[PDB]
């Protein structure tokens, strides 16, 4: 399953 | 920017029998960006309601493809593969080889 | 045996035309399991393999959460890249990531990946040792600043070596029937006349599963690189793999040459000749 948190470039 | 030209290969899912069903498969790979437009033919024409896969990429990030259609080989019908895509001048045509 | 588990995504802007176009599939293997299409109807993370669907609702719907944050965050990264890039609003542009991690036979993480790239080249990567970051020019050292003062490579970190590996377990124990299951190739040689003067040697592996194979041809037991047409390995779309080697020889000479397989699927490798 997918990760929860993810970040602006 | 950087654009990659599609490997193109059309084969079947399995050994090819006259008036066997099987699958008519057209492999597009290794090419950005990832607009790209594949036909299956017969006998010149468009097949309709071909499937395809979903976007994906290799390690390099250039995408793949996987297009197919249900169809029976017979002794004189003709299939290919047309690929258009911007690195190409004009679309181009790859005929299915039963030994390839 | 070792196993992968990989996320790959897609946003592609088209300018004029609505928004950027997301498309993401999940990898176990070489095995699909999962795609969200944004340009579906209306859209949700789906099935592709049978041993996913007894997951429960609760599942999907994190999942679906997740692939449409991962969308929206691409739609703006995309502005952002435009920025950093100093490009117009009116061409299309791509950003595409994978991530995931690598488990060993007894279960252990064995390496995480992380990347990101923009128009198909390196945009920004975490090292494989999940805490420090290649950034490919001066605008994904940008990003890399962000991402280092906000700590994400020890969030990567704690996802790879964690829920990744044991969701990739799970999923290597509920599919196993399949994904702890290789197909060893089918293989024949065919002869192909090119003239009277030589004609070529085909070597097929058909069927097997999972795509990583060997087809060597060796003339009196020396390697024909050289002389080898190796085709891309290409899905059959039954979930196996199809590949072939090919070479050129002098007609008669036929029975110098071995087409030599090496597959998880096979006992031992095979050695294979041209039989008439
Ligand atoms: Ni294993
Ligand atoms: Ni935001």
């Amino acid at each position: 399953r997918r990760k929860w948190r993810r970040w602006h470039l | 920017m950087i654009q990659r030209t599609p490997k193109i290969q059309v084969y079947s899912r399995h050994p090819a029998e006259n008036g066997k069903s099987n699958f008519l498969n057209c492999y597009v790979s290794g090419f950005h960006p990832s607009d790209i437009e594949v036909d299956l033919l017969k006998n010149g024409e468009r097949i309709e309601k071909v499937e395809h896969s979903d976007l994906s990429f290799s390690k390099d990030w250039s995408f793949y493809l996987l297009y197919y259609t249900e169809f029976t080989p017979t002794e004189k019908d003709e299939y290919a593969c047309r690929v258009n895509h911007v690195t190409l001048s004009q679309p181009k045509i790859v005929k299915w080889d039963r030994d390839m | 045996g070792s196993h992968s588990m990989r996320y790959f995504h897609t946003s592609v802007s088209r300018p004029g035309r609505g928004e950027p176009r997301f498309i993401t599939v999940g990898y176990v293997d070489d095995t699909l399991f999962v795609r969200f299409d944004s340009d579906a109807a209306s859209p949700r993370e789906e099935p592709r393999a049978p041993w996913i669907e007894q997951e429960g609702p609760e599942y999907w719907d994190r999942e679906t959460q997740i692939c449409k944050a991962k969308a929206q965050t691409d739609r703006e990264d995309l502005r952002t890249l435009l920025r950093y890039y100093n490009q117009s609003e009116a061409g299309s542009h791509t950003l595409q990531n994978m991530y995931g991690c690598d488990v060993g036979p007894d279960g252990r993480l064995l390496r995480g990946y992380h990347q990101d790239a923009y128009d198909g080249k390196d945009y920004i990567a975490l090292n494989e040792d999940l805490s420090s970051w290649t950034a490919a020019d001066t605008a994904a050292q940008i990003t890399q600043r962000k991402w280092e003062a906000a700590r994400v490579a020890e969030q990567l970190r704690a996802y790879l070596e964690g829920e990744c590996v044991e969701w990739l377990r799970r999923y290597l124990e509920n599919g196993k029937e399949t994904l702890q299951r290789a197909d060893p190739p089918k293989t024949h040689v065919t002869h192909h006349p090119i003239s009277d003067h030589e004609a070529t040697l085909r070597c097929w592996a058909l069927g097997f599963y999972p795509a990583e194979i060997t087809l060597t041809w060796q003339r009196d037991g020396e390697d024909q690189t050289q002389d080898t047409e190796l085709v891309e390995t290409r899905p059959a779309g039954d979930r196996t793999f199809q590949k072939w080697a090919a070479v050129v020889v002098p007609s008669g000479e036929e029975q110098r040459y071995t087409c030599h397989v090496q597959h998880e699927g096979l006992p031992k490798p095979l050695t294979l000749r041209w039989e008439p």
